[PDB]
DNA sequence: TTTTTTTTATGTACTCGTAGTGTCTGC
DNA sequence: GCAGACACTACGAGTACATA
């Protein structure tokens, strides 16, 4: 059988099985897709990961004795064990028969296996753009619109993220039919325009594998997938085929009316608010005078909540509805000083804005009480 | 060395391969070969009759490179593909094992991706009568509006278990349980593409006892070629199915009718040598004579119950007096009421059989 | 409101939506076709956001958050769907379902599924409600004498010819079932191009999935439809409907017979059916069964089910399905069972 | 050294040491021997008559060091853990404690790793009626196809239980219960190996009392030879199945056709002395009385434990009719069934003789 | 009824409030049962909450303008409304027409309310046994035993945990039949001879009080009823009755086997061995040799775990099996440096100490023979 | 058209919703 | 340090079904 020898530290082992073991879980499609597939060739090691629509690899450099090989794991129990050594072990593997040896200085621990051949290995393909962005942009994209995306919508394509890549810059879009979250951000480079759907689990992995370091993430999108390498970490994910509608006429054409006010304290105010609103479904119903912002929540036992802050203002008078946890949530997400709506009417979109930047807009629909 | 079960390694390819049941292959090929696919079939039977392996072929002949075909060529990557375990478009949920919504939503965002290698993301989702109500929810939400490119194929063994509303969405193919004439010929040909001598007697009862299916058919088969040293013999098949009989009471009472003591002795020991409760034995045994006496005053009182033993019943219909099977019925009624006071349940049996057999004749 | 027929679904959709449609009734096909012609031509004039939302009494109950709410992304008109319960709404959804229509956009279209609904959920709050603006199409099963219009009807639909001996053939297998005979004339398409449908054809494509209900059996074992008797009572067990349904069904008919030749040798029938509160389709029914059998027949009936009752609830004996076919060979029609099934 | 119970100790480790059943042990080797292996195997049948055992040898030939192996050649190290019981690859599965289909998933999900020293990872699923139903539809699938490297063995009394879909797809083995001579002898086969010495009637009785099993027979014996010294001599079987021998109750029903009843309360009275169970004397003659009647009807039906009496039976086979013999029996089935409510049991039993003697169509009681 | 016109300092309001909220939570059994009831008299303001079987007394003082009076408030609101507020801010609650508006700044809100006369009080006991002891003190005390007892189940009354005070000390034991934990103590004081079962609620109750190692906490202990005083905070609950199995008796009396090993590195050899340990009878076999203890783990799987750690042990082999979760728990409450095991035989149980302190013992019964 | 609908005492699973607990991380 | 964020485990209920 394959021989498939490992001699490597902990250290150098934990953070690539920590990144590479964490979809896996539960009860998977079929029991080689709980499993990692361990390959070693050359000097290095591929660590694989797949839920037969991403695959994961980790790359992990070899100095001491080995012998190629490849093999499938159970992932919890590799990760648990490699985690569970004391710091600075030498981990040995060493594939024999049909169960694997993972030795330390003073245990010894077999492991069940299967075959490397059984792996469904992913198609490959050819990217059709490429593309180079710092670490820190891509954690803003998904951190200012990752939370706007539809959860299990029917339509089935808003349950992803949108990827807009035109001219210079690049652009994050989510919505739920009820929100919309859009990010734009430069690159440095012009880049040929792409429209792409990414589900929200490519999304979810592309936040968590972000390591928060300062290498430079490549990316190369295709026809049907996507790819990103960060470090020693390649993630590949599939697509979404539907269409992404258009972002652009979502948001308030003419915005009548301007406000502006204290982000921390209109989210305070709102989150106050929210108490007394109704779990049916929680709403407020925001009351705009001349310098003036009234919080007015009902709850059907009766309860009644009410609040008044003092921000700025351009107009008459409005009166408008919104469920708060929409509004809560963009505001938390929104993380700036000062906070700008834009105001219509009681039955038209509203825009959020930061008081001092334009990269990231958000649209809301009042809801009616 | 490996020899393969024949209720695996003689699973039909292609359609020239699947036995009777023509009603459902004619209206796929039909189907496949014009333009009109429903977007989900449901396919039913009864106990192996060739519902899983008619699906399998439709997945075959859906993707095949050829195009979408009647008759899959068989050669190209896919056929080969689909005809292992192993392939991407075609997804083989065991909905037994997966009943949870939990599992069932996992495998369902998958029709949102485009198929990897074929035209249709096909779906062969086995023994659907098993899903939760959720699950079930799920799974109709997806039929409602299914992309175009994705084919459902449901596979189940009763399809009432089903809730209407996704019924009402699955064109249903139910396959008739196969006939004693054609399991007798499939079996001959299944015997005579491998060696395995055999005498046609032995596949007579074979096809008798296989209760229309082909898979209770080939596990007799082999079973039989293992008792019987590598050729079917028909004393190995008979004493194997002696061994296996269950219906003591139609011939224990045909037996008591005709009134051969030594006949229901034979047979009394028979079912001693077998654990049976005489209850149950006794009371199943008065059913029969209560169909009997039905059958005698209309021929439609014999429902579609016991086909399997049609004939036979009908012969002990026709052939008897309804008044003997009047009195029949008394004395075993009486001898069931007795029954636990007896002896042994055996011996109380055994004496109100020979009661019922010392009127009329003797 | 609007009470409407299938046939005329089409024309009603044709000259204008209304704010909510109540498709009701006992039989699958019909409701299915229904909903879908409702829901495409509602997807033409311009209804996108589609729901499907159960009701029955369970931990789902949100649908108020799809209505409130307007669309950001589009002005995409949303349409509800309801699967009422088995037997109807309660007090309490009765008034969740008054809630769920107090407030209803313009632009929102209900679409609600359900058995039929007795006077008691029909002068509920919710129904009074929905009393000016819906339109409510009742879709039944047609009857086993309404059958074979309904199915040349569907012919015609697909331009089949049938004759007359298939369209017999399809109603007996598939009586009371329309869904599988819609399926099945679908097969037949597509197993014929030729679309001459014949009974050297039909005879094996078909099935002999029926359904029934106990009134089917009753009323077969009335006109002494022996043949059709066995037939639901075999269909019946395969459905595995419980026999003491069975039971009380043929009880109350049976209660009735009884009563009622106890009191015809005296009392002309015209008074008496008067009297004892019979349904107008039944009278000569009764008529018919009074006119056939006598009280010797009755009486054997009467201690043949108590047995049957007895056996049931205190043996625990599984012979219920037998017994109850002795009944019907002794109800109108043979009257044997010599003891062997007359206790 | 020590002493452990018959029913564990003698448990068949080889198909040489299993009594009767030849079809399912023939039809076993033969198939081991030609290597045409089937994937799941249905052993169903009475109590005790070897369905787990026999699974259990089946595993020992499948695992077996020197190969597939109709026979196991003795103890290898493979099967040396089987006889112990702690083998790595033998998955006994109490079907009844894992009746969960939350259990029957985690079965199938680790089902496709190879298994660890043996050829085949044997599931032995003891008493699989006793799944819940959704944990057979989930098996199903991974008995239709399984891994080329996985065998089940099923156990079951009753395979009615059953799902039709999985009778389908298993052998089906029927082990019919073992005849009276088969029980006798093995019985004496154990009793030789434990150096105890026996009586020939005694374990007679004890093969007649055990329904076709073994192990029952086994624990009957086992009691036996509690109740007795650690000897089975025929007075300790006797007292402890409290039958009549075949002597006695034969004296009761002679008596009782001549109409003697002086005679029949004489020994009403000696078995009162003897101390036995009425309702015990009560169904012994009864089973005498059908035992005359089989006779009668069928020429050769006595067992060759009933030789000791053998001519007298068929003096009462030649003498008495048809009728009365069911006369009797009817009558003394009514006795037995009033006896629990007459004011005491021998009393009702004197009743119940008497009633036979008073309506005896022959010698009837004078008016 | 009357209008409250409390005005309550928020940083005196929020942690009393939260402790008295503790006890309460999840869904109640019936109305009012969750709520709470604020009363001032003569400058003190009370905040009582309760569950039936035990209640919260928080004392806080007052110096603006009031009047006596006592009300109800649903305590979640009422905690998630006060919290959240700007730092410094009064608040002001007054009652109008059944209904409680509470103020802060132009911050506006309208509670339902219930008579004072619907919230229950619990039972009354005098000649209460008093205690004074540290804070950390029983906190560690407990911390040594909270694992130890049994939740859910029928057997006595294993659902809390005895104390037991003798002569000048105070014993603390739990179990479930087969693990059991004492931790005895000396206190400081003349106290008489007293058993009790204190309920697990109760239990983690009374570990929520623990706060600050000032002011020493004082038991009430009684009969039916325990009383705990921490500075301005009063607790009280209902006790169980019936006795636990003489923890004296479950101790072996004969630990002829001795073993000292690091606390550390067998708590670390234990969790490594579990993982490979059956999910259900997480049970591991222990061979013990001269200066050696090594353990194996098997599960369904096989996946054999072996590992092997340096001990001061002289004797013979004993190949003790048993539970790994209880041998985990009590190796994380020792926190210890040393760990002494101590055999008797292969079928008898085991016992486990720290080998610097007689404070605290356990003993674990064997899995298997 | 039409409205029409039944035994039960006890036990065994299965599946989803929602609370209670642990822990573990970037807060 | 601390929620809070899952993550997981347990429990209730709605429902199906078995047996007698
Ligand atoms: N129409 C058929 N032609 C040939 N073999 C068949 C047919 N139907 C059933 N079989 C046999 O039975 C075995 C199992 O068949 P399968 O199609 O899985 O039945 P099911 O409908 O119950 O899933 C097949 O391997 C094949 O040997
Ligand atoms: N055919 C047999 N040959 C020898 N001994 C048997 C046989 N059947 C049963 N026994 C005895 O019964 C004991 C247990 O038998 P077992 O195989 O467990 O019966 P079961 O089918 O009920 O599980 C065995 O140890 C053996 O002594
Ligand atoms: F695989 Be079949 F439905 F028995
Ligand atoms: F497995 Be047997 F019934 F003792
Ligand atoms: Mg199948
Ligand atoms: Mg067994
Ligand atoms: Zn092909
Ligand atoms: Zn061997």
């Amino acid at each position: 059988g394959p021989h498939m020898k490992f001699t490597v530290e902990r250290e150098h082992l934990l953070k690539p099985l920590q990144q590479v073991s964490g979809p896996l879980g539960g009860r998977p499609t079929l029991p080689i897709l709980g499993n990692l597939l361990l390959q070693v060739a050359d000097g290095t090691l591929s660590l694989t990961g797949t839920d037969l629509e991403m695959e994961m690899v980790a790359r992990v450099a070899l100095v001491q004795p080995h012998e190629p090989g490849a093999t499938t794991v159970p992932a919890r129990k590799f990760f648990d064990i490699c985690r569970g050594l004391p710091e600075g072990a030498e981990i040995a593997v060493q594939l024999e028969g049909e169960r694997m040896l993972v030795r330390s200085g003073r245990s010894r621990f077999s492991l069940s296996t299967l075959p490397a051949a059984d792996f469904p290995n992913l198609d490959d393909w050819q990217s059709e753009v490429e593309f180079t962005l710092p670490q820190a942009t891509m954690k803003r994209l998904i951190e200012a619109t990752q939370f706007s995306m539809a959860h299990q919508d029917v339509r089935y394509y808003l349950n992803g993220m949108l990827f807009e890549t035109e001219g210079e810059e690049l652009r994050t879009v989510a919505t739920d039919g009820h929100r919309l979250a859009v990010c734009s951000m430069p690159i440095g480079q012009s880049l040929p325009s792409h429209s792409v759907i990414v589900p929200r689990k490519g999304v979810i992995e592309l936040m968590r594998m972000l390591d928060g370091g300062d290498n430079p993430l490549r990316v190369q999108i295709g026809s049907n997938n996507i790819r990103a390498h960060v470090g020693d970490f390649i993630f590949t994910s599939k697509l979404v085929d539907g269409r992404f509608p258009d972002y652009r006429r979502v948001l308030p054409k003419n915005p009548d009316k301007h406000l502006e006010a204290g982000c921390d304290l209109l989210k305070q105010a709102f989150a106050r608010a929210a108490i007394l609103s109704n779990e049916k479904f929680r709403g407020v119903r925001l009351y705009v005078s001349e310098n003036q912002l009234k919080i007015t929540a009902n709850n059907p036992e009766q309860e009644e909540a009410e609040e008044i802050l003092d921000v700025t203002y351009s107009g008459a008078e409005m009166e408008i509805g919104f469920n708060v946890s929409y509004v809560l949530d963009v505001l938390n997400a929104l993380k700036c000083e000062n906070v700008r709506m834009m105001l219509t009417d009681s039955v038209s979109s509203v825009q959020i804005e930061d008081a001092a930047s334009q990269s990231a807009a958000y649209v809301v629909m009042p809801m009616r009480l | 060395m490996s020899y393969q079960v024949l209720a695996r390694k003689w699973r039909p390819q292609t359609f020239a391969d699947v036995v009777g049941q023509e009603h459902v292959l004619t209206a796929l090929a039909n189907g496949l070969s014009l333009g009109r696919i429903h977007h989900a079939y449901l396919f039913s039977g009864t106990r192996g009759v060739g519902k899983t392996s008619i699906a399998r072929l439709l997945a075959k002949g859906l993707n095949c490179e050829t195009g979408i075909t009647a008759t899959p060529c068989g050669v190209c990557d896919n056929c080969r593909e689909i005809e292992q375990g192993r392939f991407v478009d075609l997804i083989e949920i065991d909905a037994a094992s997966r009943t949870k919504v939990e599992d069932t939503r996992d495998l369902l965002d998958n029709v949102q991706y485009a198929p990897a290698r074929g035209r249709f993301k096909v779906y062969l989702i086995d023994e659907v009568h098993m899903l939760s109500r959720h699950s079930f929810n799920a799974l109709l939400k997806t039929l409602e509006e299914p992309p175009e490119h994705v084919k459902f194929l449901l596979a189940t063994t009763d399809p009432q278990k089903l809730p209407v509303t996704i019924l009402s969405r699955c064109l249903q193919f139910h396959l008739k349980a196969l006939d004693v004439e054609q399991i007798r010929h499939q079996l001959e040909h299944i015997l005579n593409e491998e060696h395995i001598a055999h005498e046609p007697r032995a596949l007579q009862l074979l096809a008798r006892a296989a209760e229309g299916s082909l898979r209770d058919a080939l596990s007799l088969t082999d079973q039989a070629i293992a008792s019987g040293d590598g050729q079917v013999s028909t004393q190995a098949v008979s004493a194997m199915l002696g061994t296996l009989d269950d219906d003591q009471a139609l011939s224990l009472v045909e037996a008591m009718v005709e009134a051969n003591g030594e006949r229901v002795m034979a047979l009394i020991n028979e079912a001693a040598a077998r654990g049976i409760e005489w209850e149950a034995l006794l009371v199943e045994m008065l059913g029969l004579l209560h169909r009997i006496a039905m059958v005698q005053l209309s021929p439609a009182a014999l429902g579609n119950d016991m086909a399997a033993i049609e004939l036979r019943m009908r012969e002990l219909a026709r052939t008897i007096p309804p008044t003997d099977i009047q009195l029949y019925y008394q004395t075993l009624l009486i001898g069931r009421k007795e029954l636990p006071y007896a002896p042994d349940r055996r011996m109380g049996v055994e004496m109100t059989l020979l009661r019922a057999l010392a009127f009329h004749p003797r | 409101m609007i009470r409407l027929y299938p046939e005329q679904l089409r024309a009603q959709l044709n000259e204008g939506l209304r704010a909510a449609y109540l498709l009701l009734g006992n039989d699958p096909l019909l409701l299915q076709e229904s909903q879908d012609a409702v829901r495409q031509v509602a997807a033409a004039q311009g209804f996108e956001e589609h729901h499907t939302f159960s009701i029955d009494p369970n931990t789902d109950w949100n649908a108020i958050f799809s209505l409130c709410q307007a669309m950001s992304l589009f002005a995409s008109r949303q349409t509800l769907l309801l699967l009422l319960p088995e037997n109807g709404p309660n007090a309490a959804i009765n008034e969740q379902l008054l809630t769920l229509t107090g407030l209803l956009h313009d632009d929102l279209l209900l679409i609600v599924r359900g058995n039929k609904l007795s006077k008691a959920q029909e002068n509920a709050a919710w129904f009074t409600a929905l009393a000016n603006r819906s339109v409510q199409v009742t879709c039944q099963t047609p009857e086993q004498a309404q059958l074979p219009r309904w199915v040349a009807a569907r012919a015609k639909q697909l331009n089949l010819e049938l004759d007359d001996a298939a369209n017999q053939v399809l109603c007996y297998c598939y009586e009371g079932n329309l869904l599988a005979l819609a399926q099945a004339l679908e097969r037949l398409s597509l197993l014929w191009p030729d679309g001459k449908l014949t009974l050297p054809r039909v005879e094996q494509a078909v099935n002999d999935a029926a359904h029934f209900t106990p009134f089917h059996w009753v009323d077969a074992l009335l006109m002494g439809k022996s043949k059709r008797a066995l037939h639901i009572l075999q269909q019946l067990r395969l459905e595995g409907s419980e026999p003491v349904i069975l039971l009380r069904t043929l009880q109350r008919e049976l209660l009735l017979l009884v009563n009622l030749k106890r009191q015809s040798a005296h009392t002309p029938l015209r008074a008496l059916f008067d009297k004892h509160r019979v349904w107008q389709n039944r009278r000569g029914m009764m008529g018919e069964a009074l006119n056939r059998l006598s009280q010797t027949q009755l009486r054997q009936a009467v201690q043949l089910l108590t047995r049957t009752e007895l056996t049931l609830k205190q043996d625990y004996g599984q012979s219920v399905w037998a017994e109850l076919e002795g009944l019907s060979l002794l109800l109108c029609h043979k009257p044997l069972a010599d003891v062997f099934i007359d206790g």
